[PDB]
DNA sequence: TTTTTTTTATGTACTCGTAGTGTCTGC
DNA sequence: GCAGACACTACGAGTACATA
């Protein structure tokens, strides 16, 4: 009969459960959507977690005798059962009727199950392009671009992040209409040019899914979905049929001014200005001179903040105001020693880059103030 | 278990083709013509009273819109999409129990899937059931979606009260209002359903079951199942009549009819029954007073019938025509005095009996 | 500060968008059509980003910060839509609109809709700040005198043959609900591809979805139309309007009627109406009402009204919706009322 | 009698089988026929005045639904399920005191667990 | 309103500012409740925070020129301004009318004030008794009983905790009508029994003030108020008036049944069993048999959980149903290795105690059996 | 000072045993018979006019029910439970002024807390 | 063509924004 | 450490509805 005979080690099980339980959350669209799909087959267990737009499957090898089968188990309950058991303790699992018996030494739990046929399964597809990337490369691509992504926008185009691939270069683009972040990294393989959209939750799962090890990462992009392989984890998410602009078009094609400044000092100054800036109407103004890069802000409390830097400059004076939070996010994403800032006009865009790196580019749109 | 298998008449016999929906001809014909000409509005909002097929017709629309044979008024049962509609497991049909997912979080999560193309259907069809209850911010999200809807998404809203819906959603939705089913149609389909099953039935019993339900087909089928259970496997006239007497509620009307005809035994039996069916005597006497007021008013102008008495009009017209206004005025005065006098009397059943006796004593009937 | 009707809106729309458009009125259909036309012409002019905000005492007020004047990253011209509450703006909403108008620019088109503003609010600082920049659109429901012409015009818009009897039936069933009328015309076009409209089915594909107001009920009472008065009362009861507002609306006019009838024995009604400041629309109506009614009928009406008020505010009973009905019949073309039923 | 525990007559003499219920011949006959013949409906509403049996008959129906001897119109007192129902400790007889759990969140919670199958019972009763 | 020129260093203020921050900001119930009281007097700076029923002031030495006075400065704004400055950067403050100009290097901030007179204070009083207890001992006293306090219960008594003394022992009692937590520790001084009741919030700030340092916490017990002293920090609060339940009357009278086991094993087992417990009641049933413990848990989802513990038991088997959250909290507080339990009857209170020493004790009232 | 505040006769002369009742003999006989035998009930509703004794009768019933002498028709003032019931501060006797707390939230909290076992008392009297 | 128009006291849900509290994760 | 993040839970406020 169909029995989920399992004899696993808690150390081989905690991490895969910690990964598969990520995308799952409270209040699912269906009760089946709130239960992880266990599938023991051949000699491995597949852990499946889905949101109707994701499938996160973790394969764990087995040694002890077991019988094939498929069922579902509550995510949080089973994960905490695995977590709470002592280090190095075996976990035995069985299925009796509609009850999953989880035993360990003398501890015994009987969780409620559901049929495995009702669990949705994403349709099969063919991969159009395949990438092989290091963990650090994808990590930097995501962390340096995802901050500028839009949030719950009416235009569904901007809810995600764009991957643009050309030759031996892969770049990530993210914008909300006011900010834009792009980052390009090299790859050792020749790849066709392709632009693809990944939803916000999809890129969040992609970022959390990759480990800190040296295991290579595999990417597959098809017609309408994306898949990622990392060790024994496979994550597949649907895409978005969207339109995105040129990064070169948004950024100043012919920059007019150049600034080079220390990142930490500018972060501290902008935070200090944001202290007295309106909590909702977050925004400051900068006035540029050869050395003075004054930052000014004020609140409806008539509390004013003005601060001065010592930044190299040789051009004309300029007054440009914009949201403080945008530049704070840009600087926090930079994590560099020195920052270069390019200004063209008050009603035109403002570019920010790493003084010793062209890999990542950031542009902010200043607001009239 | 050891009882073979017997489903519920309410859930079973739900139509699977547009020809199996009984009544509501105008809605079905309009939908058929709209699908034939290719003129489909962005959002269809169904409305009407309980148990007239709003959800069933919306489900039929969702089955038709994604049929592989094409958009038609009569989708086949052949299509695997049609079969998945039958089983309730269809990727391209999103059934949202808005009565349960009222919060803006779940509504926004389910409405953020408009950006994704349908898996195996021409149109991503949302069946948002019980739309009337929905948080205000969820209404804002739904309105923002409907203002700029993708060409591959059609909305199918269903509700019982369309008043609670905001006007901003009504102005963007093609609204189809469904009538309460006529008694003859209800009786006809009840006869056909009882004949299709292996259940004997009687004509007068069927008419009683049809009249008992207030124009709602689900009410008729539920009473049919309950009577079959009580009827020992047979829909017999005496059993269903006794059942409906037990479930009889409009006592005040029968009390008025017996009082105006000076039938002492009938009114005593009626008040005994109303006592057995535990109720409030003040409420019964207020209902009697209101019915007498309405009868007095109708004699002055027929337009006083209104809409509330749609299922009561037949008896009220006869009562208004056959009874002089002076007698109605005297009865109203007697019942008003009795209601003022009721709480101070003995246990209120005694007071109601005494007031009815006072009203009966006026006529010379012996 | 331009003023227009919906029919003329295209004339202003095809000429060039102004700084802002104000859509004032109480017709959902007319306001929706005007807003949709403005949005369509703005999209034709190159307006892509649309943001809708509902003015509420607890709503978000990020619209002020939404005027970043920096869309240039994508450079998609924005359209802002504001929904005023049922009673219109308040003081707080007043200064919110002040600070929104102060930040208006060329790239943004503002669409403001809501119930028609009163004279006290038509002189508000923000509304004045929209002078020479705004186009008000008047969308007020045509009355039953003007409604059939509008129905015929919309039928000609859809190229449907409308019969006079069908027009009367639709006017009677859908009074005060223009959106329902448009939906009915669309539904009858779908039901009959031939395009004609006659009685045998327009009397079938229709419901009593009419929406009324207490003023309509009081007008029906003054004109003595019992059937219309009772139908209006039933529609108001189904809609769920509070009976106290009906009581007050009828009380004002009934007290005025009593005073005018008392004074009529010494002064002509023409001077009495002017002294009491009765508008030309209601002068003839009240004259006919006075000529129809006697002092005894008005006394019975006020006695019934007092009893209804007491039974509403003291016993908390639900019999009011019945008593009002009788009061209706008490004042229309020989009431023939009773005493025990009311007194 | 012999029970030194003077249990309240309102509690000690709660009906055990359909033979112990006085009156209500309508509902008793209806339930007996709809359980002997089959065709068990999925929702019941017992409407009546106070202290007539609006709950005890529901418990009797619950006993009659999931009994060891199958769907029966005569609730036995021998199998574990019926006695567990009577003691109020039964696993599947979820007694929702709607007076306490009246908020919509609690109803959503109740509906969330509806599909999670019954344990040691033919049906789960809410 | 004289000019107010501060000249201070961050390292001497950020810790006092954090200590005086406490329950400030958050819910502003009225403006003149205010933000801070800054007072310059005799070369010392007194910084005061309040809650309309509580007060606390930090003393900072002024080793530089100053101007005596009293004014206010916004809590969050001042705290974030001081925090964001470069490490070790000086702060120069000036007063112009009602405006505070705060300068750090070339950074300038303007701040609004309120008159110092409008601030609400607490009337002075004559102290009744006084203790000087070591910080570690006070922390042990508080942590052993903090968790058991009631959560906005109607019985106001349960909303706080009682400190009493008998000769050289200080006893602390907390309860909520279902839990009891008593802890008696030596003092070294003998003072008469003057019981005091401290509300939950006040206890929270007492915990926050303690830093585990060598300086002994001084406390002044009054009639309807409390004062505390930690180095340069002064604190005061109101008191809950009434009498606590007699703990000796709550402790079991016949603790005949004895049990001893390991704290870690019991805590882990109860944590495992609480997963399947009823989230609205958290009731678990305990069966005590010969040298064996059994925990059983059920939830409305009909899931069953059983756990068995090796234990030493010489009495008779017993069934008792009680909350698992309470025992988990008790075991969390109990930081030693071996724990003993005293039981009397199936519906009798259970006493939890340290096996190493009497020290502190706890009482749990069982659920319906 | 024996009277720190004026212990008005309406408060000082509250009955302490069943013998201080001014003649509510018809209910007192039933109460004494019930306590003397094992016949004890879980819901007593005393009603009548103002200032007639039903709160005092209820307090006397609680004293008789919780005194450590036993379930006595005549409570003993020597009992510690009686000493605490006559004053305030009894862990078991929970007195709720219903008019003071009419909200359903307080009643729901009370019914959540009723599940716990009584502290050192035979019956948790509400 | 234009404005016209309300009865409170007490209580109970419902839903969203903002803050207070725990805790624990690679930071 | 560890504080921020992130969850999670609670509380106020605005809104809708019920009963008397
Ligand atoms: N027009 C109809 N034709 C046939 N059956 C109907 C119709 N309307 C209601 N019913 C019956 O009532 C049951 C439930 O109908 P449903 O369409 O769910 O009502 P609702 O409008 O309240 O959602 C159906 O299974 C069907 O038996
Ligand atoms: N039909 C009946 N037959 C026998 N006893 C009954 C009946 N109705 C009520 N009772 C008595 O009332 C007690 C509680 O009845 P219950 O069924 O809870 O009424 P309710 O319908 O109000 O919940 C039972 O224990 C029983 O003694
Ligand atoms: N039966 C009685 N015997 C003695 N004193 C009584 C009696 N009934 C009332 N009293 C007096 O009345 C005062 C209030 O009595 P109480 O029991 O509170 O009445 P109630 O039933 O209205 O709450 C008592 O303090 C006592 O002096
Ligand atoms: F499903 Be229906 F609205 F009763
Ligand atoms: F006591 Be019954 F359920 F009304
Ligand atoms: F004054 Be008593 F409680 F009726
Ligand atoms: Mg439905
Ligand atoms: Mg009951
Ligand atoms: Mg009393
Ligand atoms: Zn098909
Ligand atoms: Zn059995
Ligand atoms: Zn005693």
């Amino acid at each position: 009969g169909p029995h989920m005979k399992f004899t696993v080690e808690r150390e081989h099980l905690l991490k895969p459960l910690q990964q598969v339980s990520g995308p799952l959350g409270g209040r699912p669209t269906l009760p089946i959507l709130g239960n992880l799909l266990l599938q023991v087959a051949d000699g491995t267990l597949s852990l499946t977690g889905t949101d109707l737009e994701m499938e996160m499957v973790a394969r764990v090898a087995l040694v002890q005798p077991h019988e094939p089968g498929a069922t579902t188990v509550p995510a949080r309950k089973f994960f905490d059962i695995c977590r709470g058991l002592p280090e190095g303790a075996e976990i035995a699992v069985q299925l009796e009727g509609e009850r999953m018996l989880v035993r360990s030494g003398r501890s015994r739990f009987s969780l409620s199950t559901l049929p495995a046929a009702d669990f949705p399964n994403l349709d099969d597809w063919q991969s159009e392009v395949e990438f092989t990337l290091p963990q650090a490369t994808m990590k930097r691509l995501i962390e340096a671009t995802q901050f500028s992504m839009a949030h719950q926008d009416v235009r569904y185009y901007l809810n995600g992040m764009l991957f643009e691939t050309e030759g031996e270069e892969l770049r990530t683009v993210a914008t909300d209409g006011h900010r834009l972040a792009v980052c390009s990294m090299p790859i050792g393989q020749s790849l066709p040019s392709h632009s693809v959209i990944v939803p916000r939750k999809g890129v969040i799962e992609l970022m959390r899914m990759l480990d800190g090890g040296d295991n290579p990462l595999r990417v597959q992009i098809g017609s309408n979905n994306i898949r990622a392989h990392v060790g024994d984890f496979i994550f597949t998410s649907k895409l978005v049929d969207g339109r995105f602009p040129d990064y070169r078009r948004v950024l100043p094609k012919n920059p007019d001014k150049h600034l080079e400044a220390g990142c930490d000092l500018l972060k501290q100054a902008f935070a200090r200005a944001a202290i007295l800036s309106n909590e909702k109407f977050r925004g400051v103004r900068l006035y540029v001179s050869e050395n003075q890069l004054k930052i000014t802000a004020n609140n409806p409390e008539q509390e004013e903040a003005e601060e001065i830097l010592d930044v190299t400059y040789s051009g004309a004076e300029m007054e440009i105001g914009f949201n403080v939070s945008y530049v704070l996010d840009v600087l926090n994403a930079l994590k560099c020693e020195n920052v270069r800032m390019m200004l063209t006009d008050s009603v035109s865009s403002v570019q920010i880059e790493d003084a010793a790196s062209q890999s990542a580019a950031y542009v902010v749109m200043p607001m009239r103030l | 278990g050891p009882h073979m298998s017997y489903q519920v008449l309410a859930r079973k016999w739900r139509p699977q083709t547009f020809a199996d929906v009984v009544g509501q001809e105008h809605v079905l014909t309009a939908l058929a013509n709209g699908l034939s000409l290719g003129r489909i509005h962005h959002a269809y909002l169904f409305s009407g009273t309980r148990g007239v097929g709003k959800t069933s017709i919306a489900r039929l629309l969702a089955k038709g819109l994604n049929c592989e044979t094409g958009i038609t008024a009569t989708p086949c049962g052949v299509c695997d999409n049609c079969r998945e509609i039958e089983q309730g497991r269809f990727v391209d049909l999103i059934e949202i129990d808005a009565a349960s997912r009222t919060k803006v979080e779940d509504t926004r999560d389910l409405l953020d899937n408009v950006q994704y193309a349908p898996a195996r259907g021409r149109f991503k069809v949302y069946l948002i059931d019980e739309v009337h209850m929905l948080s205000r911010h969820s209404f804002n999200a739904l309105l923002k979606t409907l203002e700029e809807p993708p060409e591959h998404v059609k909305f199918l809203l269903a509700t019982t009260d369309p008043q609670k819906l905001p006007v901003t959603i009504l102005s963007r939705c093609l609204q189809f209002h469904l009538k309460a089913l006529d008694v003859e149609q209800i009786r006809h389909q009840l006869e056909h359903i009882l004949n299709e099953e292996h259940i004997a039935h009687e004509p007068r019993a069927l008419q009683l079951l049809a009249r008992a339900a207030e124009g709602s087909l689900r009410d008729a089928l539920s009473l049919t199942d309950q009577a079959i259970a009580s009827g020992d496997g047979q829909v017999s006239t005496q059993a269903v009549s006794a059942m409906l007497g037990t479930l009889d509620d409009d006592q005040a009307l029968s009390l008025v009819e017996a009082m105006v005809e000076a039938n002492g035994e009938r009114v005593m039996a009626l008040i005994n029954e109303a006592a057995a069916r535990g109720i409030e005597w003040e409420a019964l006497l207020v209902e009697m007073l209101g019915l007498l007021h309405r009868i007095a008013m109708v004699q002055l102008s027929p337009a006083a019938l209104g809409n509330d008495m749609a299922a009561i009009e037949l008896r009220m017209r006869e009562l208004a025509r056959t009874i002089p206004p002076t007698d109605i005025q005297l009865y109203y005065q007697t019942l008003l005095i009795g209601r003022k006098e009721l709480p101070y009397a003995p246990d209120r059943r005694m007071g109601v009996e005494m007031t009815l006796l006072r009203a009966l004593a006026f006529h010379p009937r012996m | 500060m331009i003023r227009l009707y919906p029919e003329q809106l295209r004339a202003q729309l095809n000429e060039g968008l102004r700084a802002a458009y104000l859509l004032l009125g109480n017709d959902p259909l007319l306001l929706q059509e005007s807003q949709d036309a403005v949005r369509q012409v703005a999209a034709a002019q190159g307006f892509e980003e649309h943001h809708t905000f509902s003015i509420d005492p607890n709503t978000d007020w990020n619209a002020i910060f939404s005027l970043c004047q920096a869309m240039s990253l994508f450079a998609s011209r924005q359209t802002l839509l504001l929904l005023l509450p049922e009673n219109g703006p308040n003081a707080a909403i007043n200064e919110q609109l002040l600070t929104l108008t102060g930040l208006l620019h060329d790239d943004l088109l503002l669409i403001v809709r809501g119930n028609k503003l009163s004279k006290a609010q038509e002189n508000a600082a923000w509304f004045t700040a929209l002078a020479n920049r705004s186009v008000q659109v008047t969308c007020q429901t045509p009355e039953q005198a003007q409604l059939p012409r509008w129905v015929a015009a919309r039928a000609k818009q859809l190229n449907l043959e409308l019969d006079d009897a069908a027009n009367q039936v639709l006017c009677y069933c859908y009074e005060g609900n223009l959106l329902a009328l448009a939906q009915a015309l669309e539904r009858l076009s779908l039901l009959w591809p031939d395009g004609k409209l006659t009685l045998p089915r327009v009397e079938q594909a229709v419901n009593d979805a009419a929406h009324f107001t207490p003023f309509h009920w009081v007008d029906a009472l003054l004109m003595g139309k019992s059937k219309r008065a009772l139908h209006i009362l039933q529609q108001l009861r189904l809609e769920g309007s509070e009976p106290v507002i009906l009581l007050r609306t009828l009380q004002r006019e009934l007290l005025l009627l009593v005073n005018l009838k008392r004074q009529s024995a010494h002064t002509p009604l023409r001077a009495l109406f002017d002294k009491h400041r009765v508008w030309q629309n209601r002068r003839g109506m009240m004259g006919e009402a006075l000529n129809r009614l006697s002092q005894t009928q008005l006394r019975q009406a006020v006695q019934l009204l007092t009893r209804t008020e007491l039974t509403l505010k003291q016993d908390y009973g639900q019999s009011v919706w019945a008593e009002l009905e009788g009061l209706s019949l008490l004042l229309c073309h020989k009431p023939l009322a009773d005493v025990f039923i009311d007194g």
